[PDB]
């Protein structure tokens, strides 16, 4: 059948989390 | 020409006293009670700064 | 047939415990 | 057939053991 | 057919082992 | 059948947070 | 067909290496 | 049926994504 | 059909090979 | 049916994304 | 159909890597 | 249906990058 | 159909080149 309002707020979530670890990755160096 | 000046920090002066009379006890006894766990100094104790 | 109200918890769970890996990852770094 | 008590449990654990897993990584860091 | 009293105590133990795993990287960190 | 707005999306948003995670790797190394 | 008695000791014994590994990631350490 | 250029530009993103992540491991080393 | 003689052995020598990574991993360590 | 020259000259991308990451393990180490 | 003698020496080959590797982990530590 | 000139060369160069790793592993180390 | 004379040397090629990753974390430690 078909409803998709929970497929679509389980995969907006799971791509938010996995954006998350992305931007935990990111540093601003600071050595010379 | 002026003598040597001692830069001071007062962030161990304890709780209650005020720095007139905490130094006016010093000059007296030659000792100064300080307090190394002010709320001034959770920062460092802690490893949250310098 | 269908009933989803343990197939939703456990999907909420495992994107819950997916969002806190991903935030145990962020520092603020010290270093100047 | 059914009978959901032990998968149930089973799946319940496995949130468990990878939430355990997410609260381990948690570090409270201590560098100015 | 059916009987379960192998294929739970393998899941309970595989369970544990995954859980025994969690609580090896539990540290109480020791800097300030 | 067919509609693909959110098959788009949610592939578009995946290889962006692969590629979020790429340049999180970039270093200007500063050793001379 | 059936019979489980080499099935069993094997599974058996890949829970016992599984458990072996959880075991060799323990540590008491020794900062204070 | 068939249409490819949705296909093709999310195989593009991904094999640059990968060639991104290939270059990001390059290190002109800087000991004698 | 059946004869289980090469795949015991094999089965065998991989919960061998399993075992001997996971003794590998102890560790009686030698600080205070 | 058939047409390979998309398939080609992904998996020659893939190949040469593979073969990028292999020559950037490589050290002529400095130590003696 | 049947013969076995190059999915025997594959497979022997594939457990002696395998247990190359686990005898490459193998340390005798010297600290105290 | 068959020809394999394009999938051996494929399968070549996978195996090429795959020995490419391995030698990129290797060291000659140089404490007494 | 059968001929296996590339499925023999892609294979043999690839236990190969899994025998020299495992030959290459073989170190005669130098500490006392």
């Amino acid at each position: 059948f078909g409803s998709g309002a929970i497929g679509y707020e389980f995969d907006n979530r799971y791509l938010n989390n996995q954006e998350m670890s992305a931007v935990a990755k990111q540093r601003l160096t600071s050595l010379p | 020409n002026w003598g040597s000046i001692l830069e001071l920090d007062l962030s161990k002066v304890p709780k209650g006293w005020d720095v007139g009379k905490w130094m006016y006890y010093a000059r007296v006894n030659h000792i100064a009670v300080i307090d190394s766990f002010k709320e001034g100094t959770i920062g460092a104790s802690t490893g949250k700064l310098a």
